[PDB]
């Protein structure tokens, strides 16, 4: 399952294009796959974070 | 600076004297991490806990990083002049002066330094560890460990500083002869207020790593690259870092 | 290693410390040769032996 | 950041020695110039390779 | 740029005719123009105020 979402409240770092917007809640935190880029992904967690799983 | 003194006729000039306040603000930097409250002590290598620790080598690190920055700007950037800090355009009371891969030629013994820091406050460490914040009750067991920094750098002197080289060791008559020597006689011949010298004393050459061992061949051994001559050796001693470039 | 302090602007850029794993195993290296024991205790030079 | 690299080891085949001395361990490099590399790296040989 | 911006849907006090109600406008700390405005527009938030960079 997903442990946590890192998503409520806090924006993460996107990467998408050339430019790294900041939006869509794309938090996770597991070790299923593309676990290098999870640093992307989460590299600019700017605003507090509120877990809650999804249960996937 | 005082006028220089004039020979005396009849009567005496009470001449005045000019001022150059510089005004500069202040930065403030951070960086910090997210970790989970639950996995520093689920560990028995003794790893992820030191890392907390790190935002004070971080921090230890910052002022450099700081400084350095702020000489790559130093073409960019104004000083009290009101022209950039590396410009071949510095207003002097007569005339118009001229200072300007990554080089500098600073004075070490004067009782001005080029660049100034500023370590406003030190380096505190902020730290998120239990019930502290909110991150840790009504959220997940998350921690973040922060190094505060409430410095920034100075264009002090930009009337001593001397930049953009084609910095080369060559013919000593062509390359060096006509660059690093240039520099040297521009920055012994700047004049203050009133004609007379600045005492300028260049004895700090900086570069990044990919000008060490040329800048060594300048100052250091006998003969520039072809075994002619080299007239700048032991005249400036050069610290090779790579903060810069 | 601790993240580079970037800027203010406000907000923390929180951030992530990175976990790099290199796992590698172990091999086995034998060589060898073979002989006899006749070729052994019945040669003169004895140099058959140092083995 | 910078790693703060210290290369001090210079490990080269046998057909490589001669030069990598010249580079390190002499003043002129191969034609009366200079050498900015002198006493710089210490060089060892090897034969394990090529 | 400005720093200044206020993103969790946060509550701030501006007027429109003779009351002042929720409701997210200019939203910096600097300001040029309608300082005596912006003061009544301006009011600190009510509720959670987070920051970011517009960059306009």
């Amino acid at each position: 399952e997903v442990e946590g979402v890192f998503v409520r409240a806090t924006v993460e770092r996107r990467c998408r294009a050339g430019f790294c917007f900041d939006k869509e809640g794309q938090g996770f935190a597991d070790g299923v796959l593309s676990d290098e880029q999870l640093e992307a992904l989460e590299s600019d967690p700017l605003l507090k974070v509120e877990r809650c799983t999804f249960s996937g | 600076q005082f006028p220089k003194l004039r020979e005396w006729i009849g009567q005496r000039v009470i001449k005045d004297m000019a001022a150059q306040g510089y005004q500069i603000t202040n930065k403030l930097f951070e960086s910090t991490v997210g970790v989970k409250r639950t996995d520093i002590e689920d560990d028995n290598l003794g790893v992820y806990g030191p890392l907390m620790q790190e935002m004070g080598r971080a921090a230890g690190a910052h002022p450099d990083e700081l400084v350095f920055a702020l000489l790559k700007a130093g073409n960019a950037n104004l000083c009290y002049d009101g022209q950039n800090f590396f410009d071949t355009d510095h207003p002097v009371y007569p005339n118009v002066d001229g200072t300007g891969f990554a080089p500098a030629a600073d004075p070490g013994a004067a009782w001005y330094l080029l660049d100034t820091s500023r370590s406003l406050k030190p380096l505190i460490y902020q730290e998120r560890m239990k019930p502290s914040f909110t991150s840790m009750t009504k959220e997940d067991d998350e921690q973040v460990f922060m190094a505060d920094e409430y410095r920034y750098g100075v264009r002090s002197r930009c009337n001593v500083g001397f930049g953009f080289w084609q910095l080369a060791a060559m013919s000593t008559e062509e390359l060096n002869q006509v660059n690093f020597e240039k520099v040297y006689d521009a920055m012994r011949n700047q004049k203050a207020d009133g004609g007379r010298p600045l005492d300028i004393r260049p004895n700090l050459l900086v570069v990044p790593t990919t000008l060490r061992s040329k800048a060594k061949e300048v100052v250091g051994v006998q003969r520039l690259a072809n075994g002619a001559d080299n007239p700048n050796f032991e005249l400036v001693q050069v610290l090779d870092t790579a903060w810069l470039n």
